[PDB]
RNA sequence: GAACGUGAGCUGGGUUUAGACCGUCGUGAGACAGGUUAGUUUUACCCUACUGAUGAUGUGUUGUUGCCAUGGUAAUCCUGC
RNA sequence: ACUAUCCAGCGAAACCACAGCCAAGGGAACGGGCUUGGCGGAAUCAGCGGGGAAAGAAGACCCUGUUGAGCUUGACUCUA
RNA sequence: CCAUAUCCGCAGCAGGUCUCCAAGGUGAACAGCCUCUGGCAUGUUGGAACAAUGUAGGUAAGGGAAGUCGGCAAGCCGGA
RNA sequence: GCCUUGAAGCCUAGGGCGCGGGCCCGGGUGGAGCCGCCGCAGGUGCAGAUCUUGGUGGUAGUAGCAAAUAUUCAAACGAGAACUUUGAAGGCCGAAGUGGAGAAGGGUUCCAUGUGAACAGCAGUUGAACAUGGGUCAGUCGGUCCUGAGAGAUGGGCGAG
């Protein structure tokens, strides 16, 4: 489907 | 949070709709309140917009550094017929406001003025008017209009004047004229009806109503400029060179929780084409027209007590986008709202005007006569042909 | 084959049909909703007009997007097209249809336009060609009309 | 109508292009049944089909202002862009000598 | 102050992946609350709100001129004789 | 200068409980819907990005699991 | 056929895929700019008008890094 | 027991029953089988499960059909021309090319006549599409021959095989 993102980004970070 | 530094807003919230007006004439909101002490005079007068151009004259200021010297400024010039009178109204006042009672228009009624109705002059009949005008020439007409003049000088507080131009001693391209509402301030009811059914369906010069020295404030329409951004009708930051999506916007609107934009949030959209009122404008000249006596007589207009030269208000190659002036004119101080061919309103201060700086009289010497068309350099013909010599026009 | 709406006097009228129609449902349904209750003669000048950019056709229900014009004040509406297409494709109906009625022996100047009815079709089926890998249907949308014209003036 | 066979076939006899040949716009009958050879050889020696000329490409110029160029003009210290030794190398003037 | 206002408004210097360098610790893979360098920032055409733009209710139709509810609202400081 | 904009012709998608004007109050303690007040007028066009705790990916941070795998060794039991 | 349409990339996809031949002028020159032989119809559509925000190009009085994490980007010098 | 003098199924502002699960009548369509009682047996009753398969909507006549300078005038065929063809004019590629030939791979795409349903993201009188027919000629051009890095039988050895 539809991409939405690069898999190495993630873009909810909260460490 | 609260702003790191401080500053302060861009714009008025008083003008706030910014939107394009509804009108092309200007409107009148408030007249000047009257003493029954006066005479009876008049308040208003419609022109228009001709140019612009720029002036000398000596300077009587004193405690200045400025004074018995010689100064240089612009002007604008206005263009200003002489107005005919056609009808009359009269008004009343009453807890909800005032209100219209009763009008009457004149007998004749030129084709000028109705042209104002009939959007379609060219394939009507022009049947305006047939039948009022009917008991002017009548008996009972005569017992029927005079039966209404009685009643507006007792059931009535406020007499205004329709007026309206002629269009015909124009070089526009325009032929419908333009009414306006005029007040007419003096010292009660009956005197006032008495001079203007007088004065019905006859002309009024500008000198009637106007001096020189005078403060005067003028209202029109100003200058369209069609769909902006807020980096123009706002004036804000430009943002720098690294923004993605776009550079000349403003960032932030409102936070979170007002969860809603305010009136208050810079938006993009309509400049120009709005109406203003602006004030303390002093008039320097009136000019005469052109006219005969046997010949031509087209000095006047342009010539102080000292050049004494045979030259006129109007430019070579005239005026830019308007044409030729021949008629009655004023000359303001500094510069007015509008385009060139607009029209015009002139009102008489509100105010007492005591500042010095209003109370001066003044006395020109110069006159620049030079063609905007370009980079004019000299006055009149005569001049640039002594000057230069016989051409190939032998 | 069999209408809906069938009339009210089978002698003093005709009627016409076609099927499976490569014009647009929507635009087509409302130029449709126009031209009702007209007289023929009428109409054939009302849709050459379209056809010329001198008249136009108002769209009402399927109006989102579409923009503003002059001439749909006739109309009490702002927004207006022109679409040429579905003008022809009706015009050439009317020939069918004032035809038959010539046939069956009627006045020819005197009729009206009582009944337009537009439907839906079968669609057919395209594929375009997008980013990442991806396909998505570009499909078409076709129609079926039918009509009814009587005598009355 | 169509023409593009009677233009492949003529390019083939004349041995030049298609953008040499000449057809007559106003005989287009007679050249649309000629879908062969020896239906067009015909045609040439007829003069419906032609073979245009060259475009021509002049030398007068160059030639011209060589000639200043022997006596010594266009020449001077800003119309040189490489060393000299590019111009006129060391090693053949020393081989000459 | 307003979700320690505001990343489909910016930037991405720091911090907080993947490579790597020193010091201290661990036999060791590796750790440091110690330091240092390089490092992908997506989508508006939906509803609302906001700004601008047409139109709508009624007054028999249509036009000219005008009144006012209601809402906004703006002027501020210093020097010199 | 190419677009965006308008017209002719062809014509998709993601997303979608129902839907879509505000203040305060209480409530799973930060409501479009409840309560008390403010108020409320067809159908729409170009924009912009405040909200919809907007779309995407059954949270890689943290914990639990008598679920795993890569690597090391002085862990246990074995082996070429 | 041998490639901005016959090959692989889901497709007539701005990608990728081994070689031969190789004119005139300027100039050091298979650099870049114009042309002849041979080839084409502007690269999956057109017409009207010149708003906002964009993308690619440019110019700016006086001052000259005061901007910004940081002279990032642009500009100066440029051949003999 | 019901039935081609009309079964099942389906639709229904119609008449009615039962607390409810559900049911009986009436009217239309339709064309061949179906039900009630006493016992038996079970692949036996859906709103959901980021359920499975198929189909359809708002979105929406919207976002879009913008990398590489560029078209114009007349005539002809034709029901029919912004896009086909012919001519003329203006322009680009600029010999490390948008030119003329070939290997790997494809496999009839090649050539003529006809067509305009479908396809060629607009159109088309055109097409590498559809239909019907035709087309590749060797003592000397290549293979075939030789061996290369290397692969691989016999004898022998090993191995449950
Ligand atoms: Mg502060
Ligand atoms: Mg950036
Ligand atoms: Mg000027
Ligand atoms: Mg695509
Ligand atoms: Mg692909
Ligand atoms: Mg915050
Ligand atoms: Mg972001
Ligand atoms: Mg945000
Ligand atoms: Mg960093
Ligand atoms: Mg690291
Ligand atoms: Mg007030
Ligand atoms: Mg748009
Ligand atoms: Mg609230
Ligand atoms: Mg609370
Ligand atoms: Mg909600
Ligand atoms: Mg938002
Ligand atoms: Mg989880
Ligand atoms: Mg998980
Ligand atoms: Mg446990
Ligand atoms: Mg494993
Ligand atoms: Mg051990
Ligand atoms: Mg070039
Ligand atoms: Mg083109
Ligand atoms: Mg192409
Ligand atoms: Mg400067
Ligand atoms: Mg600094
Ligand atoms: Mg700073
Ligand atoms: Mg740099
Ligand atoms: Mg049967
Ligand atoms: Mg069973
Ligand atoms: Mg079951
Ligand atoms: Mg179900
Ligand atoms: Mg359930
Ligand atoms: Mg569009
Ligand atoms: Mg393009
Ligand atoms: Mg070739
Ligand atoms: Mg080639
Ligand atoms: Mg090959
Ligand atoms: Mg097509
Ligand atoms: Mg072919």
């Amino acid at each position: 489907g539809m991409w939405r993102f690069y898999t190495e980004d993630s873009p909810g970070l909260k460490v | 949070s609260h702003r790191k530094f401080s500053a302060p807003r861009h714009g008025s919230l008083g003008f706030l709709p910014r939107k394009r007006s509804s009108r092309h004439r200007g409107k009148v909101k408030s007249f000047p309140k009257d003493d029954p002490s006066k005479p009876v005079h008049l308040t208003a007068f419609l022109g228009y917009k001709a140019g612009m151009t720029h002036i000398v004259r000596e300077v009587d200021r004193p405690g200045s550094k400025v004074n018995k010297k010689e100064v240089v400024e612009a002007v604008t010039i206005v263009e200003t017929p002489p107005m005919v009178v056609v009808g009359i109204v009269g008004y009343v006042e009453t807890p909800r406001g005032l209100r219209t009672f009763k009008t009457v228009f004149a007998e004749h009624i030129s084709d000028e003025c109705k042209r104002r109705f009939y959007k379609n002059w060219h394939k009507s009949k022009k049947k305006a008017f047939t039948k009022y005008c009917k008991k002017w020439q009548d008996d009972a007409g005569k017992r029927q209009l005079d039966k209404d003049f009685s009643s507006m000088k007792k059931y009535c507080q406020v007499i205004r004047v329709l007026a309206h131009t002629q269009m015909r001693l124009l070089p526009l391209r325009q032929k419908k004229a333009h009414l306006m509402e005029i007040q007419v301030n003096g010292g009660t009811v009956a005197e006032k009806l008495d001079w203007a059914r007088e004065r019905l369906e006859q002309q009024v010069p500008v000198s009637q109503v106007f001096g020189q020295d005078e403060m005067i404030d003028v209202i029109g329409v100003t200058k369209g400029k069609g769909y902006k951004g807020v980096t123009s009708r706002w004036h804000t930051k430009k943002l720098p060179r690294k923004t993605h999506r776009g550079l000349r916007k403003v960032a932030c609107i409102g936070a979170w929780h007002p969860a809603r934009v305010a009136f208050s949030v810079a938006r993009a959209g309509q400049k120009g084409y709005h109406h203003r009122t602006e004030i303390n404008k002093k008039i320097y000249k009136i000019g005469q027209g052109y006219l005969i006596k046997d010949g031509k007589l087209i000095k006047n207009n342009a010539s102080t007590d000292y050049d004494l030269s045979d030259k006129s208000i109007n430019p070579l190659g005239g005026f830019v986008h308007y044409g030729e002036v021949t008629n009655d004119f004023v000359m303001l101080k500094g510069c007015v709202v509008g385009t060139k061919k607009r029209v015009l309103t002139l009102r008489k201060s509100l105010l007492v005007q005591t500042k010095r700086r209003a109370l001066e009289k003044i006395d020109l010497k110069f006159i620049d006569t030079t063609s905007k068309f370009g980079h004019g350099r000299f006055q009149t013909v005569e001049e640039k042909k002594a000057f230069m010599g016989p051409l190939k026009k032998d | 084959v069999r209408y809906s709406l069938d009339p009210e006097n089978p002698t003093k009228s005709c009627k016409s049909r076609g099927s499976n129609l490569r014009v647009h449902f929507k635009n087509t349904r409302e130029t449709a909703q126009a031209i009702k209750g007209m007289h023929i003669r009428k109409a054939t000048k009302y849709l050459k007009d379209v056809t010329l950019q001198k008249q136009c056709v108002p769209f009402r229900r399927y109006n989102g997007g579409v923009g503003r014009c002059a001439q749909a004040k006739q109309w009490g509406w702002t927004q207006g097209r022109w679409p040429k297409k579905s003008a022809e494709f009706l015009l050439h109906m009317l020939k069918n249809a004032e035809s038959n009625a010539e046939l069956k022996g009627l006045d020819v100047d005197s009729l009206v336009i009582e009944h337009i009815q537009v439907n839906k079709a079968p669609k057919m089926r395209r594929r375009t060609y997008r980013a990442h890998g991806r396909i998505n249907p570009y499909m078409s949308s076709p129609c079926h009309i039918e009509m009814i014209l009587t005598e009355k003036e | 109508s169509m023409l593009r066979l009677q233009k492949r076939l003529a390019s083939s006899v004349l041995r030049c292009g298609k953008k040499k040949v000449w057809l007559d716009p106003n005989e287009t009958n007679e050249i649309a049944n000629a879908n062969s050879r020896q239906q067009i050889r015909k045609l040439i020696k007829d003069g419906l089909i032609i073979r245009k000329p060259v475009t021509v490409h002049s030398r007068a110029r160059c030639r011209k202002n060589t000639l200043a160029r022997r006596k010594g003009r266009h020449m001077g210290i800003g119309k040189r862009k490489g060393t000299a030794n590019a111009r006129m190398p060391e090693k053949v003037t020393w081989m000459r000598r």
